[PDB]
RNA sequence: UUUGUCACCCUGCU
RNA sequence: AGUAGAAACAAGGGUGUUUUUUAU
């Protein structure tokens, strides 16, 4: 087990035992963010400036066992330097193209289900019909509209409940689920999510974005429904109007 | 995460359950359990307590 | 139109009075926690820069 | 005040108890006897767990002490001597694989003989009225339960007990001595700020 | 000019 | 010189090594 091995190797030398046995567990939230770098005021300029550098991006060290140094023609693909305050390596943007060129392949049967809320849009657009164009006045009133269908009638509490029961099962803590709808959602995701290798933060994020409701403040002139709003730039204008029924 | 215990007490408390519950309550090898418990005891001694 | 020299006037010793009015008929620890920022503002000392 | 009773028990008892009452309790009033309730509880739980390893079959044999030997799986893992972030964690991580019933309230032990939990709390006098409360509390907590008494009466569900019954008398002596000194001294069995 | 004969690193919002 | 405008840029930090010597 690499876990207990690396633990024992940490608490075998100095400088690392006192930090682990002095820092309580309600304090690691602060020292996780202890950085010596600053959030940047001008990102566009820095991107344009850094793109002409030899080694502009950073990768995990495992690269040294997954990607060569010099490719078929002889262009360097990663460097031998460590980043500022981390154990990550500094790599060139040709390594991304390489990985996409001659790299390890996997399966993609779960990527549709984890990102269902996007593929809904994708195969709802290619099943819709058009009509005439009415060039006339456009009178708009500003209202509050739900910009997401809001899968369930629930709020944040039971949302975290179902998400922790589906993603982090052995650490839900104390409580159990109560009603039928949350159990149904739970078990559906239980079955259809088995044997997934996507990062659990990504699964939790997609389930939050797929399961909770968001509302905004927008100018409307036609119909007030949720499937219409996502196509709003295209249906209404200030002088014209396109007709559309999504599928 | 919350609590007022050190970071190693927790990392050793949630390190013996995993040896006995998944790899020794499901019939996986019984020869790793030994050294797992060995190094857990070793670590909880190395802190001098 | 606009207002002129907005953050050159408006000293803290009036924020103190409006906070004392806002927090009326309230627990005492509440007022004491709500009225410390005006006190350090009215006793502040500004740096000068780089030289 | 049990800092003189500190001469009796191994310091690990107070090590665990002062850390436990930290968040929920203190030492301002009648804590060393609440410490005494806690110490009897923890001490009898540990006293069982100390020397029972399980063979191929259940019904653990009593085992010599300080002995690196074949069987290490002790029948009862201690859940009471942990913080919530480990107690709830272990009750979940049991209720999931080797499916059991995670109880609506807190557990104390879990074995591999009957594959269920154990409740081992104590009551001072006759339990004819408080087993009722205990029953309306962890309702149908389908893990073996067994109340106790500060005099020595014992009984439980299923009309079956845990293991060898010399420990019956040995816990009887545990309790008997505890009160003995109790009777010797105690009346045994009588907003924020800123 | 100098007690010299020549090298070496680092950094580009700190 | 030039940039530039109420004050700057025209680079900024550390590491070396040491009583006259015969030859290519």
């Amino acid at each position: 087990m690499e876990r207990i091995k690396e633990l024992r190797n940490l608490m075998s030398q100095s400088r690392t035992r006192e930090i682990l046995t002095k820092t309580t567990v309600d304090h690691m939230a602060i020292i996780k963010k202890y950085t010596s770098g600053r959030q940047e005021k001008n990102p566009s300029l820095r991107m344009k400036w850094m793109m002409a550098m030899k080694y502009p991006i950073t990768a995990d060290k495992r690269i040294t066992e997954m990607v060569p140094e010099r490719n078929e023609q002889g262009q360097t693909l990663w460097s031998k330097m460590s980043d500022a305050g981390s154990d990550r390596v500094m790599v060139s943007p040709l390594a991304v193209t390489w990985w996409n060129r001659n790299g390890p392949v996997t399966s993609t049967v779960h990527y549709p289900k984890v990102y269902k809320t996007y593929f809904d849009k994708v195969e709802r657009l290619k099943h819709g019909t058009f009509g005439p164009v009415h060039f006339r006045n456009q009178v708009k009133i500003r209202r509050r509209v739900d910009i997401n269908p809001g899968h369930a009638d629930l709020s944040a509490k039971e949302a975290q409940d179902v998400i922790m029961e589906v993603v982090f099962p052995n650490e839900v803590g104390a409580r159990i689920l109560t009603s039928e709808s949350q159990l149904t959602i739970t078990k559906e995701k239980k079955e259809e999510l088995q044997d997934c290798k996507i990062s659990p933060l990504m699964v939790a994020y997609m389930l939050e974005r797929e399961l909770v409701r968001k509302t905004r403040f927008l100018p409307v002139a036609g119909g007030t429904s949720s499937v219409y709003i996502e196509v709003l730039h295209l249906t209404q204008g200030t002088c014209w109007e396109q007709m559309y029924t999504p599928g | 995460p919350v609590g007022i215990s050190s970071m190693v007490e927790a990392m050793v408390s949630r390190a013996r359950i995993d040896a006995r519950i998944d790899f020794e309550s499901g019939r996986i090898k019984k020869e790793e359990f030994s050294e797992i418990m060995k190094i857990c005891s070793t670590i909880e001694e190395l802190r001098r307590q | 139109g606009d207002n002129t020299k907005w953050n050159e006037n408006q000293n803290p010793r009036m924020f103190l009075a409006m906070i004392t009015y806002i927090t009326k008929n309230q627990p005492e620890w509440f007022r004491n926690i709500l009225s410390i920022a005006p006190i350090m503002f009215s006793n502040k000392m500004a740096r000068l820069g780089k030289g | 005040m049990e800092d003189f009773v500190r001469q009796c028990f191994n310091p690990m008892i107070v090590e665990l108890a002062e850390k436990a009452m930290k968040e929920y309790g203190e030492d301002l009033k009648i804590e060393t006897n609440k410490f005494a309730a806690i110490c009897t509880h923890l001490e009898v739980c540990f006293m069982y767990s100390d020397f029972h390893f399980i063979n191929e079959q259940g019904e653990s044999i009593v085992v010599e002490l300080d002995d690196p030997n074949a069987l290490l799986k002790h029948r009862f893992e201690i859940i009471e001597g942990r913080d919530r972030t480990m107690a709830w964690t272990v009750v979940n991580s049991i209720c999931n694989t080797t499916g059991a019933e995670k109880p609506k309230f807190l557990p104390d032990l879990y074995d591999y003989k009957e594959n269920r939990f154990i409740e081992i709390g104590v009551t001072r006098r006759e339990v004819h009225i408080y087993y009722l409360e205990k029953a309306n509390k962890i309702k149908s907590e389908n893990t073996h339960i067994h109340i106790f008494s500060f005099t020595g009466e014992e009984m439980a569900t299923k009309a079956d007990y845990t293991l060898d019954e010399e420990s019956r008398a040995r816990i009887k002596t545990r309790l008997f001595t505890i009160r003995q000194e109790m009777a010797n001294r105690g009346l045994w069995d009588s907003e924020e700020r800123f």
